[PDB]
C-alpha cells in the first residue's frame, strides 16, 4: 500500500 | 480494499475575548475554531468475507506553538474489527455518548460557539470528568438497520485511586438512535466513576440530541443532565439546552446559529450563550472563517468562551463576556 | 532500489493478573502483549557500488491512553551505512547483545510471557540498566558469511554522573553468532557503567541463546548471567533460564510454551515462570492472540508478571501470580 | 498542482570538545552538525487563480537519544495562503527577520561552526529570547519584484506576564532585501518583549547580512547589534561580526571557513571563533562531513561551541576551546 | 519516492 | 494524494 492522503 | 492514509487538519485564528478573570481584554493567535486542528494515521484492511480490520491514531495539532508540550494520540488510538456485525474498537477514543452526541452541536465541539455541557462542572479530579474520551475503553457500535443504530462502551479504571473512589475512571455508557439522512435522534446514557475533594462520586450523566436537515436549512438540538452523585451525600447537577440552525449562503458558504443555556443547581445560577459562525469555502479542503459570541453570566456563574490558545478561562461572576475567532482552517 | 516506509504495530489486550503488591486482582485494557506497538518510519538509499544510506525512527504506541505522555522515537532513531562491508548505525537502538539475544525469546520480549533476564535486577540508576537499548550508540554489524555473524557497539557516557559514578550510561558489548536458516546459536557479553545508591558500579552480562527450528516445532533457550558488581565491593548477581518450544496449528495458528528461572542471588531466592502462548492470524497482518503466565515467587522473591498497561508491578515476597492476556495485533 | 509531503533529515555525529565549565574535555555522539536533524509533513493545495493554501509541521529530531523529551512541531507549524500577493502565514516559525538573515551563515546555523548572534545574550526569561522562532506569530512575505523583497511578522503576546512585564512574547519585525542569484543583501529590525530578572526588557536586534557566489566560490557576511534596554535603565548590548567563504572541491565536495567577533559590551568582553567545515556527498541526500571550531573567550567572556548532543554549555572566563564534529547527514 | 506501509 | 519525500 501507498499512504494516502485524507481526502483519497 | 485495504489502504493507509496520513491526514489531518491545521486550523489557526486570530481570536479576541474582551475579558478575562481579571476583567481584561485577551488577544492572540488560537487554533481550532472551525475544526479541532489534528494529525493522524488511520487504515483498513480487508480480511475477506466482510470482515476488516482498523487502526486509527490522531493527536491534536497547536500550530500557535508548535505542540510545545510535546505531541501525542490523545485523540484517538484504537485497533478495530468491523463486518456485517458492526464494529468494535480497542482503545483511547470519544465515548459512545459522546461520539454520537456531539454530532448535533453546529460549531462541531471546539471554538467559542459550542454546546459546553460535556464538561467537568463538578472539578472531578479523574482524567476525563468532561465526559468526552475514555482510557482504557472498548466500544460496540452496532450497523444502522432500517435506521436504528446503537453504540455501547465500556473503560477500564484500572484501579486507579484518589482518595475514596478505587475506580477512578471507570467508564459504562452508551446510545441509541434513528439515524435515516435527513433525520437523527439520539438519547445517550453514561456514568463515570470519579472524585471530588478526595471523595468517591458518580458523573452521570443523561443526553438527547435531534436534527433535521431540510436541505435549505438545517435545525438541531441537545438537552443534557450531568450530575456529579457524591457518594456521602450532596451533589452539583446542571441542565444544559441548546437550540441551533444553519443554511448554506450563496454556494461556498454555510451560516450557523446556536443558542444555549446552561442551568448550574449547585450554585443556583444559569450562564446564557448565542453564537453566530461563517464558513467560507475556498475548496473542499480550505476554509475561511468567523465566529461570534456573547455568553451571560447571571448571579454565581463564571463561565468563559473557549478561544483556545488565547483565552480559556472563566470571568468575574455575572459578567457578560464577548469573543471573536477569525481563521483558517485547512484539512490534509 | 530506494524506499521510504512508513510502518507501526497496534496490540492492545483486555488483561488480568490475580495479584499486585498488595494482593488485589488487577484487570485492564493493557498494549503489547504479542508484539510491541509502535509507529516509525524507515528508509533505505541506494547509493551505488553496493552501499546504501539507511534511517530508522520507531517509538512505542500505547493504545489504551492514546500515548498520554507524549510520542518519542525511543526505540530506535539511527541512520546508517550499508554495504558489502556489513552496517555501522549511529543512534539510539536496542544494543547488539539485547537485538541478538532477544531473538531466542519466543513471546517476542513483551508481554506476561517473556524471558526476564534484560531487566535491572540492582536498581541501578543510569537510563538502560535493562541493558536493552542505549543512548549515545554506535553499532557495526557484519554480514553472514557462511553462517558466522557477529555485532558489537559502543555507547558514549558523555561524563553523566551519579555518586561516584562519572561515566553512567556506557556501554561496550557484542556478540558472535551462527545462523543458517533452522540452527542460531549466539554468545553475547556487555559491561555498562552505572551506579547503585550513588555508588559507582558494573553492570556485566554474558548470554547465551540458541534455537532449532524443525518446522514443525521450534525449540529454543537462553542462559543469561548479570552481575552489577559495586567498585567499592558487593555484587547483585542473577542467573537466568528459559527454554521454550513453538509449534504450529492447523494452519493460521501457533502455540507456544515457555519455561524460565531467574536465581536471585543477592536475596538467596528463585522465581519460576511457566508461560502458554495462542497466535491465531487471520491474516498476515492482523492476529489474536492470548497468553496465560503462573509466576511461582519463593522466599524473598517478588517478581511480578508483565502486563503491561495494566499491573507491571511486583508482588508480595513468596507470592505465586497468574497472569492472562487476551489481544489483538494490527500491524501496518 | 497539489501534493502532501513527509520528510526529514537524520544528522547524527561524534563530536568532542576540549573543555567544559570545569576546564575537562567531552566527546559522545551528538546531533545536527551540517543540518538540523528534523521530521515534518508539508502540503501544497492549488486553490485556482494562482492561490494556494498550504501547511508545514516540522520538529526536530534528537538521534543520539531517540527524542527523549518527546517529539513537537516547534520548528514550524503554520497554515497558510499564498499567490501573485506574496504569502501569509499563521502559526510558530521562524520570525521573517532570523529565516533571511541566517541564510548567510555558510555553516547553516547549525553544529559548532555558526553566528551565534541569534542568541540570549541577557538571560531575558521568555521562550524565545534568542530571537530565532516566535509562539503566535503572523508573518507576510512579499514576491520577488526585479529583485526586491521583503518580510514581515508580528507575534502576540497574549498577556503572558514575567514580574513587571506583561507582554513577554511580543514580536515585531521585519526585513527588506535584494536577492537576483548571485548577489543576496538583507536589512533586519526587530523588537520583541521580555525580562530580565523579572524587569521589562525590551530586545531590539538589527541585523545586516550580504553574499556573492562567484561560482567557484561564494563570500558571505553578518553583522548584529542586539541591544536588550530594560525599561528602569541599563543595557546588555551585544555587536555581532561574521565573513565567511565556501568553496566546491572536485565536485562532490565543499570547503567552508567561517570567523566570528563577539564584543560583549556589559561584560567590556570579547570572544573571537574560526571554524573550518568539509562536506562530502555521498548523493544528493546523503553527505559526510567534518567540523573543526577554534573559540577564543577573552577576559571575562565564557561562550562554549555548540556540540549539541555533547556540550553545548559554557566555558571559564577567558579560555579558549577547541571543538569537532564528524557525522553523516541524511535527508528523506 | 512515494511512502509505502510496512508490508510494502 | 500520495504522500511524497522530500526530494519528490
Ligand atoms: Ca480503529
Ligand atoms: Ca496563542
Ligand atoms: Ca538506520
Ligand atoms: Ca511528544
Ligand atoms: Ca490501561
Ligand atoms: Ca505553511
Ligand atoms: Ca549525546
Amino acid at each position: 500500500d501507498n499512504w494516502q492522503n485524507g481526502t483519497s | 480494499e485495504s489502504s493507509v492514509t496520513l491526514f489531518g487538519i491545521v486550523d489557526t485564528n486570530v481570536a479576541y475575548v474582551n475579558k478575562d478573570a481579571a476583567g481584561d481584554s485577551r488577544y492572540g493567535l488560537g487554533t481550532s475554531g472551525a475544526s479541532t486542528s489534528r494529525l493522524g494515521l488511520r487504515g483498513t484492511e480487508d480480511l475477506g468475507g466482510g470482515l476488516k480490520a482498523g487502526f486509527w491514531l490522531e493527536g491534536e495539532i497547536f500550530g500557535d506553538d508548535g505542540n510545545a508540550s510535546g505531541f501525542n494520540f490523545k485523540r484517538r488510538s484504537t485497533v478495530s474489527l468491523s463486518g456485517n456485525f458492526g464494529e468494535v474498537r480497542l482503545g483511547r477514543d470519544l465515548v459512545p455518548t459522546s461520539q454520537k452526541l456531539t454530532s448535533y452541536d453546529l460549531f462541531s465541539a471546539t471554538g467559542i460557539g459550542p454546546f459546553m455541557g460535556f464538561r467537568n462542572w463538578a472539578a472531578g479530579q479523574g482524567a476525563d470528568d468532561n465526559g468526552i474520551r475514555a482510557n482504557n475503553l472498548i466500544s460496540y457500535y452496532t450497523p444502522n438497520f432500517g435506521g436504528f443504530n446503537a453504540g455501547f462502551g465500556y473503560a477500564f479504571d484500572e484501579k486507579q485511586t484518589i482518595g475514596t473512589a478505587d475506580s477512578v475512571g471507570r467508564y459504562i455508557g452508551g446510545y441509541v438512535a434513528y439515524d435515516n439522512g435527513p433525520l437523527s435522534a439520539s438519547l445517550g446514557l453514561a456514568q463515570q466513576k470519579t472524585a471530588v475533594g478526595g471523595l468517591a462520586t458518580d458523573r452521570d450523566e443523561i443526553t438527547l440530541g435531534a436534527s433535521y436537515n431540510f436541505g435549505v436549512a438545517k435545525l438541531s438540538g441537545l438537552l443534557q443532565q450531568t450530575k456529579f452523585k457524591r457518594d456521602i451525600g450532596g451533589d452539583i447537577k446542571t441542565n444544559s439546552y441548546m437550540l441551533g440552525a444553519s443554511a448554506p449562503v450563496g454556494g461556498v458558504g454555510e451560516v450557523k446559529l446556536q443558542y444555549a443555556l446552561y442551568d448550574q443547581k449547585a450554585i443556583d445560577s444559569k450562564a446564557h450563550q448565542i453564537t453566530l459562525g461563517y464558513v467560507h469555502n475556498l475548496s473542499k479542503r480550505t476554509a475561511l472563517y468567523g465566529n461570534l459570541a456573547f455568553l451571560k453570566n447571571k448571579d454565581a456563574s463564571t463561565l468563559g468562551l473557549q478561544a483556545k490558545g488565547v483565552y480559556a478561562g472563566g470571568v468575574q461572576a455575572g459578567e457578560s463576556q464577548t469573543g471573536v475567532q477569525v481563521g483558517i482552517r485547512h484539512a490534509f
